[PDB]
RNA sequence: CAGGCCUUGACAUGCUAGGGAACCCGGGUGAAAGCCUGGGGUGCCCCGCGAGGGGAGCCCUAGCACAGGUGCUGCAUGGCCGUCGUCAGCUCGUGCCGUGAGGUGUUGGGUUAAGUCCCGCAACGAGCGCAACCCCCGCCGUUAGUUGCCAGCGGUUCGGCCGGGCACUCUAACGGGACUGCCCGCGAAAGCGGGAGGAAGGAGGGGACGACGUCUGGUCAGCAUGGCCCUUACGGCCUGGGCGACACACGUGCUACAAUGCCCACUACAAAGCGAUGCCACCCGGCAACGGGGAGCUAAUCGCAAAAAGGUGGGCCCAGUUCGGAUUGGGGUCUGCAACCCGACCCCAUGAAGCCGGAAUCGCUAGUAAUCGCGGAUCAGCCAUGCCGCGGUGAAUACG
């Protein structure tokens, strides 16, 4: 019961209350970042790759 | 005319000045003994000025900005010591012998993840 | 203490304002 | 260049390299034979040579077992006396098949 | 298993971002969902040439879409017809003016995401994994390299017992930053499950 | 008179291309208050390394937005041709106000 | 989970067929979903005065191949993480001893945070680890100045506000610094102890980095994926319920049982981030939540903003209390179609247990522990006392 939902989330024909987020690459609704449009997993994944502009490993 | 010292310590920054004269001391446009009123630590800052003997020879004007009401006092004690080492080369025998010269690297460390407060780890169950 | 809503600290810790901690 | 680290290092490295290989350069080929003082001392060596069929000459005494030496020099192996007397006239008979007959070699400097 | 991504770890030094532009908060998620969806079809219809990088640079409505390939004789086509329909497929979804440069490969044996795919394939073809690894390493070194390390996951020969094949030579300092160690990961979709291939081509020190 | 912002990410490129517009603006007339560095805007987000359930030893990265301002003092018709056409930002941004 | 519905299916693509085809606005019934039903009429490719007719996209109906599954197996797997463990370790090459498993190196002496290094030695090298390269605070400098300052003469409506200025401060880019190179003491060396100089020595203090491997560890529920299992349903829509149920028990945490204190008025000092139907200055309405207007910000230039503890003097006087805020009644406000389940905030009144905690047990060696306040992310709102960051005050002790 994941496929129908990934599209049901884009679809905003119903109240803006129910209009939550959803990771772009994978159908992950949790730990979604408004900025990247990914979840915690993918974020870390792309950042390790470099496909994340100016997104670098922290070292302070 | 003016005698300047570079005060700084633990995210605090004091700009100290010294015009020969009375003995009064100012900090951020308010009397020294009035800004630091209730801190029994305050009068400790002017401690290098009591090992040099020249407190009433220098009207101190300081503008410290940042840190804490006490962290500022620590920075001030560097710029009260660093300011009278500049205009006096023989006054090096109180900034080294009576250690008055170091920014005190004693800074707050980073809080590590899985360490409530950088080192204080959480509660241990085992059970 | 910091739990009694009706106080200056009970209003602070709970990050809200009221009769007992108005905006200046 | 090279930080003061690699200078102390690479130096030392050449130092010891040298320390042990001052004379083990020369020929980059398996010695046609080997001459040795106390064969029971550097028998390890003698073994190597022996396992390679490399002919072996050496100056052994009673401390040393004859059998396993191809060419045998029976005599003192400690007092610097006999050592020079057999090293000398051996390295002397060496060059006397190349030309250049000389006087004896440096030996006395504190020789007793 | 542990060991942080050698790519994400060098990112600071050595490896320059494989997508180097900017975007204020307002719009970044979209240039992100773009760059991403783009690599989605450039890695499909172009893998036959076998691409080992897709750099993408920007400024204001133009795109780099630079594709590095070891075999650009399928990227350009038969005179200029192929890439003609690839600047078409690009701007087809992207409402911008998408260019498209192309670099070659000064050694497909010295590119990791290349050797990682080079092995990935041999596995779906039922090759001796041991030999397919000891090989894809002995290929990188005979071809101008200081270090090579090739790692296969589980199910070698399809065995119900998932193993872990390990092959290296020379030096591969993964704890170093001056490592310039190329790396890339290819799969393999055999009938007996999934496989994995890690490629560790240590290049130049300093 | 004219203000020009330089936003972006990389401080090596955002630095070279903000020093170029410093020698080619003095050569085009009015003086130009050199490359000034204003505070860098960080954006650190923390993500749990484990894909599953491993609340501890996680991993977080940053996003360093390096600002850099440069001001030209007098609005020639000279500089207006050097700058309006010498647009060479590789992964950089530039605003212009007055 | 109960109930009410839909099957070329909520999403992919391919093929066949008269009709209509791009799209917009409705109506009836209903909890919604769904089912049924009433209305304008189309730029296209083109023989054509035109009617009209072929027709490519898309769309609608039928049918077909198939979609879909958070259904099972993490001992069938990928990927990725936890872990012993920042542990000093783990191996290969050739030679060498051994019938062989396998030794040797990597043992031995000394040293170190360490297979750190030196000296030894049938071994000599090398790899993965260690260290080093990378980032932060440090001490200082060059470049650059709209943050900053009677720092200097200056005018100043008496606020860096105006002129005016890069010295400060800072901001941020790049360099210098520390290396057992100087003196003493031990030794063959590695090296240690002691001292001067220095902002800083013997890795300077914190990060990022975690070896062959181990736990048939964890995850098919993020995803990927082998096989199995389901298909008018183990798929799919929706209304409501549920994950918040409660006689209990454990874990992690918050606030405390008080005078080193609680309460009120008034007065000071941080750092890091964050903000367009977003952070709200200043006003007025309200005890207040909040609400009517409304300046400013693309944000070192305005806003969140008040930092709190602390400083000043004032009331409680040891009292289940002005200690302690659960519980419950009544009245409200904001987001939202919707606060009964089951939201947080606000006001009045309820003012429960607890007067320091059995046995057991947890954390930390210095800006640490304790203690106080702030941001961020997620997010309409929020049951955040959580988590990741930040700083103000600042110890106790280490014989062994
Ligand atoms: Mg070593
Ligand atoms: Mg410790
Ligand atoms: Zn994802």
């Amino acid at each position: 019961a994941r496929k129908a939902l990934i599209e049901k989330a884009k679809r905003t024909p119903k109240f803006k209350v129910r209009a939550y987020t959803r990771c772009v690459r994978c159908g992950r609704a949790r730990s979604v970042y408004r900025f990247f449009g990914l979840c915690r997993i993918c974020l870390r994944e792309l950042a390790h790759k470099g496909q994340l502009p100016g997104v670098r490993k922290a070292s302070w | 005319e003016q005698y300047y010292g570079t005060g700084r310590r633990k995210e605090a920054v004091a700009r100290v000045f010294l015009r020969p004269g009375n003995g009064k001391v100012t900090v951020n446009g308010q009397d020294f003994n009035e800004y630091f009123q209730g801190l029994v630590r305050a009068v400790a800052a002017l401690e290098p000025l009591r090992a040099v003997d020249a407190l009433g020879r220098f009207d101190a004007y300081i503008t410290v900005r940042g840190g804490g009401k006490s962290g500022q006092i620590d920075a001030i004690k560097l710029g009260i010591a660093r300011a009278l080492v500049q205009y006096n080369p023989d006054y090096r025998a109180k900034l080294k012998p009576l250690g008055f010269l170091t920014r005190d690297a004693r800074v707050v460390e980073r809080k590590k993840y899985g360490k409530h407060k950088a080192r204080r780890a959480p509660q241990y169950s085992k059970r | 203490g910091k739990g009694d809503r009706r106080t200056r600290r009970g209003k602070i810790w709970r990050g809200t304002y009221g009769k007992y901690r108005p905006r200046k | 260049e090279r930080p003061k680290k690699e200078q102390v290092r690479l130096k030392h490295e050449l130092e010891r390299l040298q320390k042990y290989l001052s004379g083990f350069r020369l020929l980059k080929r398996l010695p046609d034979a080997i001459f040795v003082v106390d064969p029971t001392k550097e028998a390890i060596a003698v073994r190597e040579a022996r396992k390679l069929f490399i002919p072996v000459i050496a100056l052994a005494d009673t401390d040393s077992d004859p059998d396993l030496v191809d060419y045998i020099i029976p005599g003192n192996d400690d007092a610097i006396r006999s050592i020079q007397l057999i090293l000398s006239r051996a390295v002397d008979l060496i060059i006397q098949a190349r030309g250049g007959v000389v006087e004896p070699s440096p030996s006395y400097a504190l020789v007793q | 298993g542990n060991k942080i991504h050698p790519i994400g770890f060098r990112l600071g030094i050595t490896r320059d971002w494989e997508s180097r532009w900017y975007a204020g908060k307002k719009q970044y998620r979209h240039l992100l969902l773009e760059d991403q969806r783009i690599r989605g079809l450039l890695e499909k219809e172009l893998y036959s040439a076998g691409l080992a990088r897709v750099d993408i640079e920007r400024a204001a409505d133009n795109v780099a879409v630079t594709v590095h390939v070891a075999k650009p004789g399928v990227v350009i086509g038969r005179g200029g017809e192929r890439i003609r329909v690839l600047r078409e497929e690009l701007a087809k979804l992207t409402g911008k003016n998408v260019a498209l440069n192309v670099q070659e490969v000064q050694n497909p044996n010295l590119s990791a995401p290349l050797v990682a795919q080079r092995v990935a394939e041999q596995i779906e073809r039922r090759f001796a994994v041991r030999r397919a690894i000891k090989q894809a390493v002995q290929r990188v070194m005979e071809s101008g390299a200081k270090g090579a390390k090739v790692i296969v996951s589980g199910r070698i020969g399809g065995a119900e017992q998932a193993r872990t094949e390990w092959a290296a030579q020379g030096r591969v300092p993964l704890h170093t930053l001056r490592a310039n160690i190329d790396y890339g990961f290819a799969l393999a979709r055999t009938t007996y499950g999934v496989l994995g291939v890690k490629a560790y081509i240590f290049l130049g020190e300093v | 008179k004219i203000r020009i912002k330089l936003r972006g990410f990389d401080h090596k490129t955002l630095d070279a291309s903000a020093q170029k517009i410093v020698e080619a603006a003095r050569r085009s007339g009015a003086q130009v208050s050199g490359p000034i560095p204003l505070p860098t805007r960080v954006r650190r987000f923390t993500v749990i390394r484990g894909p599953f359930k491993h609340k501890d030893s996680r991993e977080h990265f940053e996003l360093r937005t390096h600002n850099r301002l440069v001001d030209i003092i007098n609005p020639n018709r000279k500089t207006i041709e050097q700058l309006m056409t010498l647009d060479l930002p590789t992964g950089v941004e530039i605003e212009i106000k007055t």
